[PDB]
């Protein structure tokens, strides 16, 4: 009927954790390569990708317990469950009066056909605006949000992991606090929870259709090129 | 390997 | 006493590549991460490098004799002599009013310190802008910088190259063009040629500079991650 | 390898 402090403590570190490790202004985006609207939006995309995987590293980096997983664990969390956090945090920027990320002027207000100049169809960019919808109509507080993105952190089934047992222990203590908070200080979310366990399955299908897309383009050296070199890692496959 | 990774992880 | 047409047309096709891979307006710098004035530089100059090997690999592929030899050949040529290919170019760019490489406002004018910002000294800097204005004083001609970048490219010993042997004769056709050039059509030049080779042998220091230099930044994976694949490719050791 | 610098010698 009430959070206890280990449960409060968590909650305290992941939205701060969150909050120095994304701007909602979205200053740092003139650094990237300017966007074109042949694969046009490619190098500034790469980028905003490349930049924000600095950043779910960051975050993933605060996430109690995570740390104290092996070298190995974690990189095999992050690269499996990296394009899913970027979905998820993505999220924050998305507008449904437009149905389009809006980070900027017309510059950095990216639309679902921005992407497609990125090597990306229509077929598999669908998917992705019906989930950003969704996810933005739960209405997420930042506590439930910055949680989702934990728990999606610490999925025990990704391919390299090691340890499926630990991790699985820590995304359950996530989980549990994820469940409180809704039930003490999210009042009318009751089906809520199961709500957003779902959208966690629609990441691994949104992931999967990435990976595939992803692999094309990463095998044609002329686009490759355009990629940065932690993208080319984090979603390569020398593991 | 995973050399940028690695650092970045600390 | 005249420059026959093997020649003549050995010219023409040298200036015409040059001309279709070097813009003298400096117009898709601005595609390139933003310049910024800890290795802050490092983003924009790992561009504009990559960019120019894009550039030079785009002069080479139309230098007469060189899609003859073999993709490994080719591969060891551009590899070893890419370096000195873009010192070469670039002067075309420096400016001696104020010794540095103007290619745009404050901004693309790339000065002696900027350098630093991408990583490297002054004990290394100075003979590459000591270099940049015995060659800028040589008030060469267009066919004659031109050639000099082609026979550089075919210098016989790089590292990695096969077929030496030929790769030798190409470069001495080059040589005797150059020197035809210089004396039928460059009035007071009698010294020139030989200013002009003394030119390569500078670039080989510059180049061993380089690649020292090079090898400590891209050791450090917070550095190289700035680096682009195509740099990352061209100056690595993966041969 | 050289996958970059295969592609682009055409
Ligand atoms: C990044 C962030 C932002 C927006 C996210 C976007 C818009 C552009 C395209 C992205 C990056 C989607 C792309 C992945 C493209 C990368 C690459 C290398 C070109 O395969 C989609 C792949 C998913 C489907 C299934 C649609 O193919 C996933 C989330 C989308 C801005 C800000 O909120 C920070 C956040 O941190
Ligand atoms: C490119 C071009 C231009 C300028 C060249 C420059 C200025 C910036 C720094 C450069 C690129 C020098 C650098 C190499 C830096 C790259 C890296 C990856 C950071 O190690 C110097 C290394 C040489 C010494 C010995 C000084 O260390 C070589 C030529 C210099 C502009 C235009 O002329 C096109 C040309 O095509």
């Amino acid at each position: 009927h009430m959070l206890s402090d280990e449960q409060m403590q968590i909650i305290n570190s992941l939205v701060e954790a969150h909050h120095k490790t994304y701007d909602d202004s979205y200053s740092d985006f003139v650094r990237f390569r300017p966007p074109v609207r042949r694969l046009s939006m490619l190098p500034h995309l790469a980028d905003l990708v490349s930049y924000s995987i600095q950043k779910v590293i960051g975050f993933a980096k605060m996430i109690p317990g995570f740390r104290d997983l092996t070298a190995e664990d974690q990189i095999a969390l992050l690269k499996s469950s990296a394009i899913e956090i970027i979905m998820l945090r993505s999220n924050q920027s998305f507008s449904l009066e437009d149905m389009s990320w809006s980070c900027g002027g017309p510059d950095f207000k990216y639309c679902i056909n921005d992407v497609t100049k990125a090597g990306h169809t229509l077929e598999l960019l669908e998917p992705l605006v019906k989930f950003q919808v969704g996810l933005k109509k739960l209405k997420l507080h930042e506590e439930e949000h910055v949680l989702l993105m934990a728990i999606c952190l610490l999925s025990p089934d990704r391919p390299g992991v090691q340890d499926h047992v630990r991790i699985e222990a820590l995304q359950d203590r996530l989980c549990d606090v994820l469940q409180a908070y809704i039930r003490i200080q999210h009042p009318g979310g009751r089906l809520l929870y199961a709500k957003m366990i779902q959208k966690l399955a629609d990441l691994r299908s949104l992931n999967e259709e990435h990976s595939k897309q992803y692999r094309s383009l990463s095998f044609q050296p002329e686009h490759s090129m355009q990629l940065t070199p932690l993208v080319l890692e984090v979603f390569g496959s020398e593991v | 390997r995973h050399k940028i990774l690695h650092r970045l992880l600390q």
